[PDB]
């Protein structure tokens, strides 16, 4: 049906599928926070 | 029929009792394993929708994280 249009229930349409892609965001920005810690430290040393 | 009424109904009778024995004992067992169906769905590729990710801007490089 609708719902089930091969037969088969339609791929990403269950709760827990949205429960474990929460955390894929964060993940994404890891990059740019290291980035932002790095930074803090040669802050750091400017200020020393 | 006085001498052939005895055998005839002897072999019907020896008949009858074969049939019957032959039917009901392999009525036992034949059903040792269950086998499930399978319905698999084709597993082609045509017409895939395509998705295409653009990045530019005026600077040099840059540090690109994308979700598949």
């Amino acid at each position: 049906t609708i719902t089930r249009p091969d037969g088969d229930p339609i791929e990403h349409s269950t709760i827990p599928y949205t429960i474990g892609q929460s955390g894929t965001t964060q993940i994404m920005n890891n990059d740019y926070m290291q980035t932002n810690l790095d930074n803090l430290l040669k802050q750091a040393d400017d200020l020393q | 029929l006085g001498r052939i009424w005895l055998p005839v109904l002897i072999v019907v009778a020896v008949a009858a009792g074969a049939l019957i024995v032959m039917n009901v004992r392999t009525v036992f067992g034949s059903n040792p394993v269950v086998v499930t169906e399978k319905t698999s769905d084709n597993a082609e590729d045509f017409n895939p929708k395509v998705v295409t990710y653009e990045i530019f801007g005026s600077g040099s490089s840059a540090v690109i994280n994308y979700m598949d």
